[PDB]
RNA sequence: GUAUGAGUAGCGAAAGACAGGUGAGAAUCCUGUCCACCGUAUGACUAAGGUUUCCUGGGGAAGGCUCGUCCGCCCAGGGU
RNA sequence: UAGUGAACCAGUACCGUGAGGGAAAGGUGAAAAGCACCCCGGAAGGGGAGUGAAAUAGAUCCUGAAACCGUGUGCCUACAA
RNA sequence: UUAAGUGAAUAAGGGCGCACGGUGGAUGCCUUGGCACUAGGAGCCGAUGAAGGACGGGACUAACACCGAUAUGCUUUGGGG
Protein backbone atom coordinates (compact mmCIF):
# COMPACT_ATOMS: atom_id res chain seq x y z
CA UNK A 1 0.00 0.00 0.00
CA UNK A 2 1.00 3.96 -0.24
CA UNK A 3 -0.14 6.87 1.15
CA UNK A 4 -0.10 10.20 0.19
CA UNK A 5 -3.12 12.14 2.21
CA UNK A 6 -6.19 10.70 3.83
CA UNK A 7 -8.54 7.99 3.55
CA UNK A 8 -10.85 9.23 0.96
CA UNK A 9 -9.09 11.74 -1.00
CA UNK A 10 -6.67 9.02 -2.30
CA UNK A 11 -10.02 7.62 -3.93
CA UNK A 12 -10.71 11.46 -4.96
CA UNK A 13 -7.12 11.92 -6.66
CA UNK A 14 -7.79 8.46 -8.21
CA UNK A 15 -11.27 9.61 -9.74
CA UNK A 16 -9.28 12.79 -10.81
CA UNK A 17 -6.25 12.11 -12.73
CA UNK A 18 -7.62 8.82 -14.25
CA UNK A 19 -9.84 10.05 -16.42
CA UNK A 20 -7.23 11.31 -18.87
CA UNK A 21 -4.93 8.37 -19.96
CA UNK A 22 -8.61 7.47 -21.27
CA UNK A 23 -8.69 11.27 -23.13
CA UNK A 24 -4.91 11.91 -23.39
CA UNK A 25 -3.03 9.08 -22.53
CA UNK A 26 -0.19 11.68 -21.46
CA UNK A 27 0.03 12.26 -18.17
CA UNK A 28 3.20 14.76 -16.60
CA UNK A 29 2.96 13.60 -12.70
CA UNK A 30 5.24 12.35 -9.83
CA UNK A 31 6.35 8.79 -8.94
CA UNK A 32 3.43 7.73 -6.09
CA UNK A 33 1.00 9.01 -8.64
CA UNK A 34 2.35 7.27 -11.35
CA UNK A 35 2.76 3.75 -9.52
CA UNK A 36 -0.56 3.72 -8.15
CA UNK A 37 -2.49 4.25 -11.52
CA UNK A 38 -0.38 1.88 -12.80
CA UNK A 39 -2.42 -0.52 -10.58
CA UNK A 40 -5.62 1.05 -10.97
CA UNK A 41 -5.85 1.53 -14.73
CA UNK A 42 -4.06 -1.93 -15.21
CA UNK A 43 -7.34 -2.87 -13.43
CA UNK A 44 -9.69 -0.44 -15.21
CA UNK A 45 -8.89 -2.31 -18.87
CA UNK A 46 -9.50 -5.40 -18.30
CA UNK A 47 -13.02 -4.34 -17.29
CA UNK A 48 -13.28 -2.76 -20.75
CA UNK A 49 -12.53 -6.35 -22.31
CA UNK A 50 -16.02 -8.09 -21.04
CA UNK A 51 -18.87 -5.48 -21.84
CA UNK A 52 -20.76 -7.02 -19.49
CA UNK A 53 -24.19 -5.34 -17.37
CA UNK A 54 -21.53 -6.40 -14.51
CA UNK A 55 -18.83 -4.05 -16.36
CA UNK A 56 -20.83 -1.44 -17.51
CA UNK A 57 -22.15 -1.08 -13.89
CA UNK A 58 -18.89 -1.36 -12.14
CA UNK A 59 -16.87 1.08 -15.11
CA UNK A 60 -19.27 3.58 -12.84
CA UNK A 61 -17.35 3.85 -9.84
CA UNK A 62 -13.25 4.77 -10.79
CA UNK A 63 -14.74 6.87 -13.78
CA UNK A 64 -16.06 10.19 -13.06
CA UNK A 65 -19.88 10.37 -14.45
CA UNK A 66 -20.09 12.69 -17.57
CA UNK A 67 -16.41 13.83 -18.99
CA UNK A 68 -16.76 14.95 -22.86
CA UNK A 69 -14.38 14.47 -25.50
CA UNK A 70 -15.89 15.25 -28.69
CA UNK A 71 -14.01 15.32 -32.04
CA UNK A 72 -16.26 13.17 -34.61
CA UNK A 73 -19.64 14.14 -36.33
CA UNK A 74 -21.61 13.17 -39.32
CA UNK A 75 -24.59 15.51 -38.60
CA UNK A 76 -24.61 15.55 -35.08
CA UNK A 77 -22.09 15.83 -31.44
CA UNK A 78 -20.92 12.51 -30.42
CA UNK A 79 -20.08 12.81 -26.95
CA UNK A 80 -17.25 9.89 -26.18
CA UNK A 81 -18.46 10.03 -22.87
CA UNK A 82 -15.04 8.59 -21.44
CA UNK A 83 -16.90 5.01 -20.69
CA UNK A 84 -18.65 4.51 -24.14
CA UNK A 85 -14.64 5.40 -24.88
CA UNK A 86 -13.99 2.27 -23.13
CA UNK A 87 -15.85 -0.23 -24.43
CA UNK A 88 -15.69 1.09 -27.95
CA UNK A 89 -12.43 1.23 -27.62
CA UNK A 90 -10.37 -0.23 -24.93
CA UNK A 91 -11.70 -3.81 -25.62
CA UNK A 92 -10.86 -3.36 -29.41
CA UNK A 93 -7.31 -1.93 -28.94
CA UNK A 94 -6.39 -4.88 -26.20
CA UNK A 95 -7.85 -7.60 -27.82
CA UNK A 96 -5.25 -10.05 -27.86
CA UNK A 97 -2.67 -7.60 -25.00
CA UNK A 98 -2.42 -9.51 -22.07
CA UNK A 99 -1.24 -7.65 -19.23
CA UNK A 100 1.24 -4.36 -18.78
CA UNK A 101 -0.54 -2.04 -21.22
CA UNK A 102 1.54 0.94 -20.22
CA UNK A 103 4.89 2.81 -19.83
CA UNK A 104 6.47 5.13 -17.13
CA UNK A 105 9.03 8.08 -18.14
CA UNK A 106 11.75 9.27 -16.01
CA UNK A 107 12.23 12.90 -16.90
CA UNK A 108 12.95 15.55 -14.67
CA UNK A 109 13.05 17.39 -11.30
CA UNK A 110 10.50 20.20 -10.47
CA UNK A 111 11.65 23.95 -10.72
CA UNK A 112 9.39 24.54 -7.66
CA UNK A 113 9.62 21.62 -4.72
CA UNK A 114 11.97 18.94 -6.52
CA UNK A 115 9.06 16.71 -7.85
CA UNK A 116 10.88 14.12 -9.67
CA UNK A 117 8.53 14.07 -12.78
CA UNK A 118 6.94 10.94 -14.86
CA UNK A 119 5.41 10.80 -18.55
CA UNK A 120 2.79 8.18 -18.22
CA UNK A 121 1.93 6.54 -21.70
CA UNK A 122 -0.20 3.32 -22.94
CA UNK A 123 1.47 1.59 -25.81
CA UNK B 1 19.78 24.02 28.31
CA UNK B 2 21.48 26.88 26.80
CA UNK B 3 25.00 26.77 24.56
CA UNK B 4 27.54 26.88 27.43
CA UNK B 5 30.07 29.06 25.23
CA UNK B 6 31.02 29.71 21.33
CA UNK B 7 31.42 26.90 19.13
CA UNK B 8 34.75 27.34 18.17
CA UNK B 9 36.27 27.94 15.28
CA UNK B 10 37.73 24.28 14.64
CA UNK B 11 34.13 22.42 15.40
CA UNK B 12 31.91 24.93 12.76
CA UNK B 13 34.31 22.71 9.80
CA UNK B 14 34.31 19.23 12.31
CA UNK B 15 30.68 19.53 11.98
CA UNK B 16 30.39 20.24 7.79
CA UNK B 17 32.56 17.86 7.22
CA UNK B 18 29.47 15.59 6.29
CA UNK B 19 28.00 18.30 4.46
CA UNK B 20 28.99 17.88 0.70
CA UNK B 21 26.62 18.25 -2.44
CA UNK B 22 27.41 15.09 -4.41
CA UNK B 23 25.69 14.48 -7.99
CA UNK B 24 26.49 11.17 -9.42
CA UNK B 25 25.10 9.07 -12.26
CA UNK B 26 26.31 10.92 -15.79
CA UNK B 27 26.15 9.54 -18.72
CA UNK B 28 26.43 9.89 -22.47
CA UNK B 29 23.60 10.37 -25.13
CA UNK B 30 23.13 7.85 -27.42
CA UNK B 31 22.90 10.39 -30.07
CA UNK B 32 25.26 13.73 -28.85
CA UNK B 33 27.08 12.08 -26.09
CA UNK B 34 26.10 15.03 -23.52
CA UNK B 35 26.72 13.69 -20.31
CA UNK B 36 23.20 12.59 -18.94
CA UNK B 37 21.53 10.80 -16.26
CA UNK B 38 21.49 6.68 -16.53
CA UNK B 39 17.40 6.15 -16.52
CA UNK B 40 16.32 9.27 -17.79
CA UNK B 41 15.14 10.95 -20.65
CA UNK B 42 17.50 13.23 -22.37
CA UNK B 43 16.41 17.02 -22.27
CA UNK B 44 18.25 17.73 -25.92
CA UNK B 45 18.15 14.36 -27.52
CA UNK B 46 14.48 12.94 -26.05
CA UNK B 47 15.58 8.85 -26.86
CA UNK B 48 15.87 5.81 -25.20
CA UNK B 49 18.18 4.15 -27.78
CA UNK B 50 17.10 5.64 -30.92
CA UNK B 51 13.22 6.58 -30.26
CA UNK B 52 11.45 9.61 -30.99
CA UNK B 53 10.51 9.87 -27.37
CA UNK B 54 9.42 13.33 -26.52
CA UNK B 55 7.83 13.84 -29.93
CA UNK B 56 4.83 14.74 -31.67
CA UNK C 1 -11.19 41.46 22.84
CA UNK C 2 -11.48 44.95 23.61
CA UNK C 3 -8.76 47.46 23.00
CA UNK C 4 -8.26 50.84 23.62
CA UNK C 5 -7.38 53.87 21.12
CA UNK C 6 -10.60 54.14 19.45
CA UNK C 7 -11.65 56.72 16.96
CA UNK C 8 -14.25 59.34 16.22
CA UNK C 9 -14.75 62.71 14.83
CA UNK C 10 -16.47 64.30 17.52
CA UNK C 11 -14.63 63.23 20.42
CA UNK C 12 -11.11 63.69 19.03
CA UNK C 13 -12.41 67.47 18.14
CA UNK C 14 -14.62 67.86 21.08
CA UNK C 15 -11.24 67.07 23.50
CA UNK C 16 -8.34 68.03 21.63
CA UNK C 17 -9.84 70.54 19.38
CA UNK C 18 -8.97 74.05 18.43
CA UNK C 19 -11.60 76.14 20.74
CA UNK C 20 -11.08 73.76 23.81
CA UNK C 21 -8.07 74.84 24.91
CA UNK C 22 -8.64 78.20 23.69
CA UNK C 23 -11.30 78.46 26.10
CA UNK C 24 -9.55 78.14 29.09
CA UNK C 25 -6.06 79.18 30.99
CA UNK C 26 -4.71 75.96 31.23
CA UNK C 27 -4.20 75.28 27.22
CA UNK C 28 -2.51 78.52 26.89
CA UNK C 29 0.00 77.30 28.65
CA UNK C 30 0.00 74.49 26.42
CA UNK C 31 -0.22 76.98 22.70
CA UNK C 32 3.01 78.99 24.32
CA UNK C 33 4.66 75.69 25.06
CA UNK C 34 4.66 73.87 21.63
CA UNK C 35 5.35 77.37 20.09
CA UNK C 36 8.01 77.70 21.66
CA UNK C 37 9.41 74.22 20.77
CA UNK C 38 8.71 74.56 16.69
CA UNK C 39 6.43 71.73 16.40
CA UNK C 40 3.81 72.15 13.36
CA UNK C 41 0.66 70.47 14.84
CA UNK C 42 -0.50 72.69 17.43
CA UNK C 43 -3.93 70.31 18.87
CA UNK C 44 -7.20 69.37 16.08
CA UNK D 1 48.31 37.55 -26.23
CA UNK D 2 47.49 36.62 -22.49
CA UNK D 3 45.43 33.77 -21.50
CA UNK D 4 43.05 33.55 -18.30
CA UNK D 5 39.88 35.72 -18.31
CA UNK D 6 37.69 36.46 -16.07
CA UNK D 7 33.79 37.68 -15.02
CA UNK D 8 32.58 38.73 -11.86
CA UNK D 9 28.78 38.27 -10.67
CA UNK D 10 27.79 41.45 -8.01
CA UNK D 11 25.10 41.59 -5.32
CA UNK D 12 23.81 38.12 -5.49
CA UNK D 13 20.44 37.26 -3.25
CA UNK D 14 21.85 34.47 -1.84
CA UNK D 15 24.03 32.95 1.17
CA UNK D 16 27.28 31.77 0.89
CA UNK D 17 26.30 28.61 2.39
CA UNK D 18 24.34 27.82 -0.40
CA UNK D 19 27.11 28.79 -2.79
CA UNK D 20 29.58 27.44 -1.32
CA UNK D 21 28.55 23.95 -1.55
CA UNK D 22 28.50 24.15 -5.34
CA UNK D 23 31.28 25.56 -5.73
CA UNK D 24 33.01 22.24 -3.92
CA UNK D 25 31.50 20.46 -7.36
CA UNK D 26 33.56 22.78 -10.09
CA UNK D 27 37.13 23.56 -9.38
CA UNK D 28 39.28 21.41 -10.71
CA UNK D 29 37.22 20.47 -14.14
CA UNK D 30 36.87 21.15 -17.64
CA UNK D 31 34.28 23.65 -19.07
CA UNK D 32 32.71 20.36 -20.88
CA UNK D 33 32.66 18.90 -17.19
CA UNK D 34 31.05 22.00 -15.75
CA UNK D 35 28.10 23.23 -17.68
CA UNK D 36 27.12 18.96 -17.48
CA UNK D 37 27.48 19.17 -13.98
CA UNK D 38 25.35 22.50 -13.58
CA UNK D 39 22.66 21.53 -15.61
CA UNK D 40 21.48 18.77 -13.12
CA UNK D 41 21.13 20.53 -9.98
CA UNK D 42 18.36 21.04 -7.45
CA UNK D 43 19.56 24.06 -6.53
CA UNK D 44 19.08 27.99 -6.69
CA UNK D 45 22.76 28.41 -8.19
CA UNK D 46 21.84 26.77 -11.30
CA UNK D 47 20.35 30.03 -13.08
CA UNK D 48 23.21 32.08 -11.47
CA UNK D 49 26.73 30.01 -11.82
CA UNK D 50 25.70 29.05 -15.41
CA UNK D 51 25.33 32.76 -16.84
CA UNK D 52 28.40 33.34 -15.34
CA UNK D 53 30.24 30.45 -17.28
CA UNK D 54 28.80 31.49 -20.46
CA UNK D 55 29.91 35.19 -19.99
CA UNK D 56 33.50 33.87 -19.21
CA UNK D 57 33.56 31.47 -22.18
CA UNK D 58 31.98 35.01 -24.34
CA UNK D 59 34.98 36.99 -22.48
CA UNK D 60 37.49 33.94 -23.74
CA UNK D 61 36.33 34.45 -27.49
CA UNK D 62 35.74 38.18 -28.22
CA UNK D 63 38.19 39.55 -26.39
CA UNK D 64 41.34 37.30 -25.66
CA UNK D 65 41.63 33.76 -26.82
CA UNK D 66 40.70 30.89 -28.95
CA UNK D 67 40.42 26.75 -28.26
CA UNK D 68 36.82 27.58 -25.73
CA UNK D 69 36.72 23.61 -25.62
CA UNK D 70 40.53 23.97 -23.94
CA UNK D 71 39.86 25.46 -21.15
CA UNK D 72 40.25 24.42 -17.60
CA UNK D 73 37.98 26.57 -14.46
CA UNK D 74 41.01 27.50 -11.96
CA UNK D 75 39.74 29.13 -9.43
CA UNK D 76 36.65 30.90 -8.42
CA UNK D 77 34.81 32.57 -5.49
CA UNK D 78 31.57 33.46 -3.49
CA UNK D 79 32.45 36.81 -0.88
CA UNK D 80 29.92 38.21 1.55
CA UNK D 81 27.83 40.68 -0.09
CA UNK D 82 25.83 43.83 1.92
CA UNK D 83 23.15 42.25 4.00
CA UNK D 84 19.49 43.49 4.38
CA UNK D 85 18.01 43.98 7.55
CA UNK D 86 14.18 43.79 8.07
CA UNK D 87 11.91 42.61 11.28
CA UNK D 88 9.31 40.13 12.08
CA UNK D 89 6.91 40.69 14.88
CA UNK D 90 7.66 37.62 17.52
CA UNK D 91 4.91 36.95 19.80
CA UNK D 92 4.22 38.63 23.09
CA UNK D 93 4.81 42.39 21.30
CA UNK D 94 8.34 42.12 21.13
CA UNK D 95 10.95 42.12 17.88
CA UNK D 96 13.64 39.19 16.98
CA UNK D 97 16.49 39.69 14.33
CA UNK D 98 15.88 38.17 11.01
CA UNK D 99 18.61 38.89 8.28
CA UNK D 100 19.03 38.65 4.91
CA UNK D 101 21.97 38.15 2.82
CA UNK D 102 23.53 38.81 -0.83
CA UNK D 103 26.63 37.72 -2.31
CA UNK D 104 29.87 38.64 -4.53
CA UNK D 105 30.96 35.97 -6.74
CA UNK D 106 33.72 35.39 -9.18
CA UNK D 107 35.17 32.54 -11.23
CA UNK D 108 38.21 32.45 -13.10
CA UNK D 109 39.30 30.35 -16.20
CA UNK D 110 42.93 29.94 -17.47
CA UNK D 111 43.55 27.86 -20.57
CA UNK D 112 45.31 24.88 -19.30
C1' G E 1 29.48 46.75 13.19
C1' U E 2 30.06 41.45 13.74
C1' A E 3 29.45 36.03 15.47
C1' U E 4 27.30 32.01 18.45
C1' G E 5 23.60 28.58 18.75
C1' A E 6 22.25 26.96 13.14
C1' G E 7 20.74 26.14 7.71
C1' U E 8 18.37 23.96 13.87
C1' A E 9 13.28 25.80 15.36
C1' G E 10 9.22 27.81 12.79
C1' C E 11 6.86 29.20 7.43
C1' G E 12 0.70 31.73 11.93
C1' A E 13 -6.43 25.81 11.75
C1' A E 14 -8.99 24.16 6.38
C1' A E 15 -8.77 19.03 -0.48
C1' G E 16 -7.66 19.71 -4.92
C1' A E 17 -6.35 17.29 -10.12
C1' C E 18 -5.59 17.45 -15.35
C1' A E 19 -5.35 19.84 -20.16
C1' G E 20 -4.47 24.33 -23.03
C1' G E 21 -2.52 29.47 -23.16
C1' U E 22 1.34 34.37 -22.72
C1' G E 23 6.15 34.34 -21.11
C1' A E 24 13.71 33.90 -20.42
C1' G E 25 12.05 30.46 -16.87
C1' A E 26 5.77 28.01 -13.55
C1' A E 27 3.06 23.63 -8.20
C1' U E 28 1.68 29.37 -7.10
C1' C E 29 -0.23 33.59 -13.40
C1' C E 30 -4.38 33.09 -16.85
C1' U E 31 -8.35 29.88 -19.52
C1' G E 32 -11.39 25.08 -19.60
C1' U E 33 -13.46 20.57 -17.11
C1' C E 34 -14.63 17.73 -12.82
C1' C E 35 -14.56 17.40 -7.48
C1' A E 36 -15.13 19.74 -2.66
C1' C E 37 -16.33 23.62 1.97
C1' C E 38 -20.11 26.92 4.10
C1' G E 39 -25.09 28.07 3.91
C1' U E 40 -29.28 32.86 10.39
C1' A E 41 -23.85 32.43 6.65
C1' U E 42 -17.35 32.80 4.19
C1' G E 43 -24.66 35.44 0.72
C1' A E 44 -26.93 40.83 0.16
C1' C E 45 -27.44 46.26 2.20
C1' U E 46 -25.56 49.93 5.37
C1' A E 47 -23.97 53.47 10.26
C1' A E 48 -19.29 54.46 12.37
C1' G E 49 -14.34 53.69 11.20
C1' G E 50 -10.55 53.92 7.22
C1' U E 51 -8.89 58.07 3.93
C1' U E 52 -8.19 56.79 -2.60
C1' U E 53 -6.55 51.09 -1.46
C1' C E 54 -11.35 52.22 -7.03
C1' C E 55 -10.78 51.70 -12.70
C1' U E 56 -7.56 51.55 -17.22
C1' G E 57 -2.45 50.47 -19.10
C1' G E 58 2.62 48.96 -18.03
C1' G E 59 7.12 47.08 -14.26
C1' G E 60 9.44 43.63 -11.01
C1' A E 61 14.98 45.91 -6.58
C1' A E 62 12.13 46.54 -2.28
C1' G E 63 7.17 44.58 0.26
C1' G E 64 4.22 39.38 0.19
C1' C E 65 6.94 34.33 6.13
C1' U E 66 8.06 30.10 -1.14
C1' C E 67 8.25 31.54 -6.14
C1' G E 68 5.84 35.09 -8.50
C1' U E 69 4.98 37.02 -15.77
C1' C E 70 0.10 38.58 -10.48
C1' C E 71 -1.52 42.44 -6.23
C1' G E 72 -4.89 46.12 -1.71
C1' C E 73 2.78 46.98 -4.21
C1' C E 74 5.19 50.61 -7.61
C1' C E 75 4.84 54.09 -12.34
C1' A E 76 1.41 56.99 -15.61
C1' G E 77 -3.42 58.68 -16.51
C1' G E 78 -8.64 58.69 -15.15
C1' G E 79 -13.05 58.53 -11.71
C1' U E 80 -17.11 60.23 -6.35
C1' U F 1 29.37 59.91 18.73
C1' A F 2 32.84 66.73 19.11
C1' G F 3 29.83 71.36 18.39
C1' U F 4 22.72 73.62 19.65
C1' G F 5 18.72 67.94 19.49
C1' A F 6 19.47 69.80 14.43
C1' A F 7 26.64 71.35 9.34
C1' C F 8 21.70 67.28 5.40
C1' C F 9 14.38 70.50 3.53
C1' A F 10 14.54 68.72 11.99
C1' G F 11 11.79 69.81 16.62
C1' U F 12 11.02 66.58 10.90
C1' A F 13 10.38 61.12 10.21
C1' C F 14 8.75 58.27 14.42
C1' C F 15 6.20 56.54 19.69
C1' G F 16 1.96 58.42 23.17
C1' U F 17 -6.02 59.73 23.07
C1' G F 18 -3.43 63.06 25.91
C1' A F 19 0.18 66.47 28.30
C1' G F 20 4.42 65.15 26.09
C1' G F 21 8.37 62.16 24.62
C1' G F 22 11.74 62.91 20.28
C1' A F 23 16.33 59.80 16.35
C1' A F 24 20.46 58.46 12.49
C1' A F 25 22.17 60.62 8.16
C1' G F 26 28.83 66.04 5.63
C1' G F 27 33.53 64.63 1.68
C1' U F 28 34.17 61.63 -6.45
C1' G F 29 37.03 64.99 -9.78
C1' A F 30 41.21 70.20 -10.41
C1' A F 31 37.01 70.47 -14.52
C1' A F 32 31.03 65.43 -15.14
C1' A F 33 34.97 65.71 -18.77
C1' G F 34 29.40 60.86 -14.97
C1' C F 35 32.25 55.38 -19.39
C1' A F 36 29.88 56.66 -27.47
C1' C F 37 30.62 51.88 -29.71
C1' C F 38 31.52 46.05 -29.48
C1' C F 39 29.98 41.44 -26.68
C1' C F 40 27.27 37.90 -22.61
C1' G F 41 22.84 37.97 -20.14
C1' G F 42 15.30 39.10 -20.05
C1' A F 43 17.54 42.29 -16.79
C1' A F 44 20.73 43.47 -12.92
C1' G F 45 25.65 42.36 -13.02
C1' G F 46 29.88 42.34 -16.17
C1' G F 47 34.44 42.16 -20.07
C1' G F 48 36.70 45.02 -23.89
C1' A F 49 37.36 49.67 -26.16
C1' G F 50 37.42 55.03 -24.56
C1' U F 51 37.54 59.62 -20.71
C1' G F 52 40.71 61.13 -17.22
C1' A F 53 47.67 62.50 -14.48
C1' A F 54 45.60 58.54 -11.75
C1' A F 55 39.28 54.53 -11.90
C1' U F 56 41.86 49.74 -6.26
C1' A F 57 38.93 58.35 -8.09
C1' G F 58 33.09 55.07 -11.37
C1' A F 59 28.13 58.38 -8.51
C1' U F 60 26.52 53.05 -1.48
C1' C F 61 31.85 57.23 -5.17
C1' C F 62 39.06 60.69 -0.70
C1' U F 63 42.97 57.49 2.24
C1' G F 64 39.94 52.30 4.29
C1' A F 65 42.29 49.80 10.65
C1' A F 66 40.00 45.83 13.86
C1' A F 67 36.12 41.99 14.57
C1' C F 68 34.00 38.57 10.56
C1' C F 69 34.23 35.31 5.98
C1' G F 70 36.57 33.25 1.54
C1' U F 71 41.34 31.46 -1.83
C1' G F 72 46.02 28.99 -2.41
C1' U F 73 50.49 27.42 -0.65
C1' G F 74 55.85 25.98 3.22
C1' C F 75 55.72 22.67 7.67
C1' C F 76 52.82 19.24 11.20
C1' U F 77 48.64 15.69 12.56
C1' A F 78 44.57 9.44 13.29
C1' C F 79 47.02 5.23 20.41
C1' A F 80 45.69 10.14 21.51
C1' A F 81 43.45 13.45 27.87
C1' U G 1 61.12 -20.27 -0.30
C1' U G 2 60.74 -20.32 5.17
C1' A G 3 61.53 -17.92 9.99
C1' A G 4 62.49 -13.77 14.06
C1' G G 5 62.65 -8.50 13.97
C1' U G 6 62.55 -3.54 12.19
C1' G G 7 59.27 -0.66 9.60
C1' A G 8 59.02 4.96 5.77
C1' A G 9 54.93 7.61 2.83
C1' U G 10 49.51 8.86 0.92
C1' A G 11 44.60 13.46 5.05
C1' A G 12 37.49 12.96 4.06
C1' G G 13 39.29 16.97 7.40
C1' G G 14 42.15 20.14 10.62
C1' G G 15 46.34 23.19 12.98
C1' C G 16 50.58 27.27 12.47
C1' G G 17 52.72 30.79 8.67
C1' C G 18 52.69 33.64 4.17
C1' A G 19 50.11 36.02 0.33
C1' C G 20 45.59 37.92 -2.13
C1' G G 21 40.58 39.26 -1.81
C1' G G 22 35.60 40.71 0.07
C1' U G 23 31.61 42.81 4.19
C1' G G 24 33.02 47.52 7.99
C1' G G 25 33.76 52.68 8.35
C1' A G 26 37.66 53.40 13.40
C1' U G 27 41.36 56.99 12.16
C1' G G 28 44.30 61.28 8.82
C1' C G 29 42.78 65.79 6.69
C1' C G 30 38.88 69.62 5.42
C1' U G 31 34.32 72.80 6.39
C1' U G 32 28.78 75.08 4.61
C1' G G 33 27.91 75.04 10.92
C1' G G 34 27.99 75.76 16.08
C1' C G 35 29.98 77.80 21.43
C1' A G 36 31.50 82.00 24.54
C1' C G 37 32.37 87.01 24.14
C1' U G 38 34.03 92.62 22.41
C1' A G 39 32.24 97.35 20.57
C1' G G 40 28.20 100.18 19.03
C1' G G 41 22.68 100.07 17.19
C1' A G 42 18.08 98.83 19.13
C1' G G 43 14.61 97.47 23.27
C1' C G 44 7.60 96.67 21.65
C1' C G 45 3.77 95.07 18.04
C1' G G 46 -1.23 95.73 18.35
C1' A G 47 -9.66 97.51 16.30
C1' U G 48 -5.93 101.94 10.83
C1' G G 49 -6.80 94.14 12.48
C1' A G 50 -1.06 92.03 15.60
C1' A G 51 2.50 87.55 17.39
C1' G G 52 1.11 82.84 14.44
C1' G G 53 -0.82 80.35 10.46
C1' A G 54 -4.74 77.95 6.83
C1' C G 55 -5.23 78.29 1.64
C1' G G 56 -3.32 79.61 -2.95
C1' G G 57 0.01 82.62 -7.00
C1' G G 58 4.90 79.83 -12.07
C1' A G 59 5.11 76.83 -19.32
C1' C G 60 6.49 72.16 -17.22
C1' U G 61 4.61 71.77 -9.99
C1' A G 62 6.13 67.06 -5.16
C1' A G 63 8.67 70.46 -1.57
C1' C G 64 11.70 75.11 0.08
C1' A G 65 11.93 80.16 -0.32
C1' C G 66 9.28 85.13 -1.94
C1' C G 67 4.40 86.86 -2.49
C1' G G 68 -1.20 87.53 -2.15
C1' A G 69 -6.95 87.81 -7.21
C1' U G 70 -2.71 93.84 -9.01
C1' A G 71 -0.32 86.93 -6.24
C1' U G 72 7.31 83.78 -8.37
C1' G G 73 4.56 90.62 -8.62
C1' C G 74 2.73 97.06 -9.42
C1' U G 75 4.84 102.59 -9.02
C1' U G 76 8.59 106.28 -7.86
C1' U G 77 13.72 108.11 -6.39
C1' G G 78 19.01 107.24 -6.02
C1' G G 79 23.50 103.23 -7.02
C1' G G 80 24.49 100.41 -11.33
C1' G G 81 25.88 99.27 -16.69
ZN1 LIG H 1 20.75 11.81 -25.96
Amino acid sequence: RKLGRTSSQRKAMLRDITTDLIINERIVTTEARAKEVRSTVEKMITLGKRGDLHARRQAATFVRNEVASVREEDESIVVESALQKLFNDLGPRFAERQGGYTRILKTEPRRGDAAPMVVIEFV
Amino acid sequence: AVPARRTSKAKKAKRRTHYKLTIKGLNACSNCGEMKKSHHVCPACGHYDGKDVMSK
Amino acid sequence: MKRTYQPNKRKRQKVHGFRKRMSTKNGRRVLASRRRKGRKVISA
Amino acid sequence: QITSAKATAKTVRTSPRKARLVIDLIRGKSVADAISILKFTPNKSAGIIEKVLMSAVANAENNFDLDVESLVVSEAFVNEGPTMKRFRPRAKGSASPINKRTSHITVVVTEK
